[PDB]
């Protein structure tokens, strides 16, 4: 049971107040059963789009979640993943500087 | 069911050809087998068809399969008495042991034997141990003749039955009557029996 | 050279419950999706039918529809057969398709993984286990290789159908396959166990090949670390390149980006 | 590739335990139990992929399967019911699709065994009138007074079974068709050439194998326990 990598990144250069798309890319996990949530200020964003699940050369799974978002000075954005390989859900926060 | 046979039953005269049908909805259809099952006996495989459009033969038996129409026919040429049996269609849904067999309910064929040289007669036969007991044997009538069940409750009459003396190429019909009461002259009165029936003594 | 990949993932949770989901890729573009919930294969491009007639596609799809149901039952029966050696839950993955080379040459493949390990392929005219596979698989292989009808169908699928279908896809899908999308870059920074870490973000480029270097003037900074290629939702790519530096050393540094879409006009961003 | 079944015929009572066995010396991994009922195709009850494996088929309820060895596959009716009156077929196979079928087992489950009775068997010798008229000789065998109708009638000449010139009624007839559990009668003919019948070295025997109670079955009536048995009648040829 391999443990999921989570990478969070914007489609476009982030500018406070400007609509954008936030991506959450979850990779290197198995088995494929997984729960992925994208959060605004720790609250579940509705209408998040998922790509179809696929797998790599090495047979490990991956999937892309994305959602419209407008970055601000105040608001926090994160991607939270529950998977049997982990005792607790893992949360990775969007950091525009990273 | 996923496998349907037609007709349900049929009666043919010896020497006639007949055709049996099998239609199925089984998917997929790896192969189709025809079995012959004699009364109280087991399954004798006649042919197996495997190709999309297939034809096979096995003596007087020939068969076709059309997997597009999901339809098979079994043809019997020049029927013999021994073709009297149930004929069963089976579809195998895999080319391996992972397959399930889907059985049709069968078609019952009866073949009426051709009696060339009839000689209708009623004989009395005596018991091997106690010669006071006897039966009446109505024999050597042609298949036109029908044997009717009994008038009296104390009188027993069997249905007709054809035997085949293979080495002499000879078949004959017979029926048997007996009673705890009764003579052979009167035994088959309830039956329309030929006028020239031999009653000896 | 393009690789066409049909990717099947099948979960069996117990004797009764299962699901099979498939995706199809031509290079890095998705051409089909086949959800467990759907009777039919879905096109994810206008050109996903390739150069197949409607009748040819309908016939091919029907074969796959029978396959999906048959596959599901066969796995369940093979579990019963090997019982109690193997128990649920079970994951089976298939990777099948062909790599297309110039001159009407191709190579086909059909690889099968069990619980995440490549154990079985189709090769020539039969199923075989590959090096490292457990011995118990010899019985399933024996059973699978008894099915002459499946062997003949798979031979035709790999040898004939795959390359013919894919050659058609390459013609029909040419303008998507050859699309050029321009990268857009931006800079940022963070601390890193000390030192600063400068980040050059590059997003929206297609196709994948890209060059990104931190630079002081004409001096390519050898400490530049390229991240992984990450997908955007619109079939473009995202990549970041980091550089560890000293606080106050940021002045002079630029990020240069070369990509086929820019036609020689590189992106240069000065910190 | 051969397959055998035992017993070949069984009369049982409701609530009793019945075991149908299938034996197979082909070293086949795979064995299968079916039942055949009029108006239906064979239906799969249980199957097995090897010693220790049993799997439910399409109609498993009321049956338990047992595969103690590669050779043997058993169908166990723990609490037999009349609905299990049927013909049962076992088959075996390897990784290939062919199933090799056994010869079948006939099972009748009665509500009660109180009426079970073996046949009387009588052999009737050919009429001299038939012999002079046809130069053929018909023997007739009569099995009477038996219940239920699970009998096999066969003809033996000099210790070897004969089939040529034989015909046996397709169904036993009821002796009291008004009564609920009528006893049955069955007749058979054997026709031979007059010279064959006239040869005093020819020993003729009609045999009826009757299926009834086992040793294990309880019997509370005064009359003899109507067990599975052979009853026969014989005669020698003569001038
Ligand atoms: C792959 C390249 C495709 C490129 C073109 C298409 C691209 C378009 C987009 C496609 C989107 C689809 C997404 C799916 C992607 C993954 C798919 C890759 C897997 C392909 C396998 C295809 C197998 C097809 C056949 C099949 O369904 N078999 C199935 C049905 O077979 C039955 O029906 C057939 C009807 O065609 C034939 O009967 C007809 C028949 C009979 C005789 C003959 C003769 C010519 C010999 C007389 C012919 C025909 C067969 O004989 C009959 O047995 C059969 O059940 C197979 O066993 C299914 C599973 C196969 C795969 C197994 C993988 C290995 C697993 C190892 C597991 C070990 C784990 C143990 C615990
Ligand atoms: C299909 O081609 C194979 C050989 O091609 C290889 O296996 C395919 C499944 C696919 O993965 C290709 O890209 C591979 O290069 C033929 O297999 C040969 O068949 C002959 C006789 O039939 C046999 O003697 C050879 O040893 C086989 N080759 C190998 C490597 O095993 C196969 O016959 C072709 N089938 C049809 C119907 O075209
Ligand atoms: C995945 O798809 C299969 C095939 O449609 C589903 O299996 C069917 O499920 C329905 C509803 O449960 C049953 O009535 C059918 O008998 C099943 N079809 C077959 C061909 O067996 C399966 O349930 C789906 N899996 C999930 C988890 O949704
Ligand atoms: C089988 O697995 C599913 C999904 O994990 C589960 O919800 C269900 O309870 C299981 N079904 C049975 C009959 O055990
Ligand atoms: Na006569
Ligand atoms: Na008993
Ligand atoms: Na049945």
């Amino acid at each position: 049971q391999k443990t999921p990598q989570i990478q969070v990144y914007s489609r476009h250069p982030p500018e406070n107040g400007k609509p954008n798309i936030l991506n959450c890319y979850v990779t290197q996990f198995h088995p494929p059963h997984i729960e992925i949530q994208m959060l605004k200020n720790g609250k579940k964003i509705p209408k998040v789009e998922m790509s179809d699940m696929s797998f790599s050369k090495d047979w490990s799974f991956y999937i892309l979640a994305h959602t419209e978002f407008t970055p601000t000075e105040t608001d926090t954005y994160a991607c939270r993943v529950k998977h049997a390989s982990m005792a607790e859900p893992k949360t990775v926060y969007w950091d525009r500087d990273m | 069911t996923q496998v349907e046979q037609s007709p349900q039953s049929l009666v043919v005269r010896q020497g006639e050809n007949c055709v049996l049908q099998c239609n199925y909805s089984v998917t997929p259809d790896n192969h189709l087998r025809w079995f012959k099952q004699d009364t109280g006996k087991g399954l004798v495989s006649l042919t197996v068809l495997v190709d999309q459009k297939d034809k096979t033969s096995n003596g007087r038996y020939s068969a076709t399969l059309d997997k597009d129409a999901k339809h098979s026919t079994l043809h019997i040429t020049a029927t013999l008495l021994d073709d009297t049996a149930t004929y069963i269609c089976v579809v195998g849904d895999r080319g391996s042991a992972l397959g399930r067999l889907h059985f049709g309910a069968g078609t019952q064929l009866i073949v009426i034997p051709d009696i060339q040289n009839p000689d209708p007669a009623v004989y009395q036969l005596r018991d091997s141990k106690s010669s006071d007991k006897s039966v009446c044997l109505f024999t050597d009538f042609d298949s036109q003749t029908n044997v009717s069940q009994s008038k009296d409750s104390d009188v027993y009459i069997t249905d007709k039955c054809v035997l085949d003396m293979r080495s002499m190429d000879f078949k004959s019909n017979s029926a048997v009557a007996w009673s705890n009461k009764f003579a052979c002259a009167n035994a088959f009165n309830n039956s329309i029996i030929p006028e020239d029936t031999f009653f000896p003594s | 050279n393009y690789t066409f990949r049909c990717l099947q993932m099948s979960s069996f949770a117990n004797r009764s419950w299962s699901r099979t989901d498939s995706v199809v890729w031509l290079g890095d573009l998705q051409t089909h999706r086949w959800s467990n919930d759907s009777a039919t294969i879905s096109f994810t491009k206008p050109w996903s039918q390739g150069k197949l007639s409607n009748q040819q596609w309908e016939k091919l799809q029907h074969m796959f529809q029978v396959y999906r149901v048959s596959f599901t039952r066969d796995i369940q029966e093979l579990v019963k057969m090997m019982s109690p050696k193997e128990d649920y839950p079970i994951e089976i993955q298939l990777s099948a398709g062909c790599e297309m080379y110039p001159g009407n040459a191709s190579e086909s493949f059909l690889h099968v993984a069990f619980q995440g390990k490549y154990v079985v392929r189709f090769w020539g005219t039969s199923w075989q286990t590959v090096p490292g596979a457990p011995s118990w698989l010899d019985l399933p292989i024996k059973v699978l290789n008894a099915d002459q009808g499946t062997s003949a169908t798979v031979q035709m699928l790999l040898n004939d159908t795959c390359p013919l279908f894919v050659r058609g896809l390459l013609e029909a899908g040419k303008s998507d396959l050859e699309k050029q999308e321009k990268p857009v870059a931006w800079l940022s920074s963070v601390p890193s166990s000390a030192h600063r870490q400068l980040v050059c973000h590059v997003s929206g480029f297609y196709p994948k090949p890209v060059w990104v270097m931190w630079m002081r003037g004409d001096q390519e900074q050898q400490g530049t670390h390229r991240g992984d290629f990450l997908p955007n939702a619109d079939e473009t790519w995202y990549l970041q390149a980091t550089l560890d530096v000293e606080a106050g050393e940021e002045a002079g540094l630029a990020c240069r980006v070369k990509h086929s879409s820019l036609g020689g006009q590189d992106i240069i961003l000065y910190w | 590739a051969a397959v055998t079944q035992s017993p070949r015929n069984k009369v049982a009572v409701t609530g009793g335990k019945v075991t149908l066995s299938c034996n197979q010396t082909n070293n086949h991994n795979n064995m299968y139990w079916y039942r055949q009922d009029t108006g239906h195709g064979l239906r799969l009850i249980h199957y097995s992929y090897g010693a220790g494996s049993t799997e439910k088929g399409d109609i498993p309820d009321g049956y338990k399967a047992s595969r103690p060895s590669q050779e043997n596959f058993s169908l166990i009716l723990e609490l037999a019911t009349p609905s299990q009156t049927s013909v049962y077929f076992c088959a075996s196979g390897d990784e290939g699709y062919t199933q090799y079928f056994g010869p079948g087992t006939r099972l009748l489950v009665l509500e009660d065994l109180r009426n079970v009775t073996p046949p009387k068997v009588s052999l009737f010798e050919p009429s001299k009138a038939e012999i002079s008229h046809t130069q053929k000789a018909t023997l007739v065998c009569l099995a009477t007074g038996f219940y239920p109708d699970h009998v096999e009638l066969s003809w033996w000449v000099n210790g070897k079974e004969v089939h040529s010139g034989v015909c046996t009624d397709p169904q036993p007839l009821k002796e009291q068709p008004a009564l609920n559990d009528s006893r049955y009668s069955l007749s058979s003919r054997l026709r031979v050439s007059a010279t064959f019948w006239q040869n005093p070295r020819n020993h003729f025997r009609c045999q009826v194998q009757f299926y009834g109670l086992s040793e294990n079955d309880e019997w509370t009536q005064d009359r003899a326990k109507p067990v599975t048995q052979i009853v026969s009648a014989e005669a020698w040829g003569r001038a």
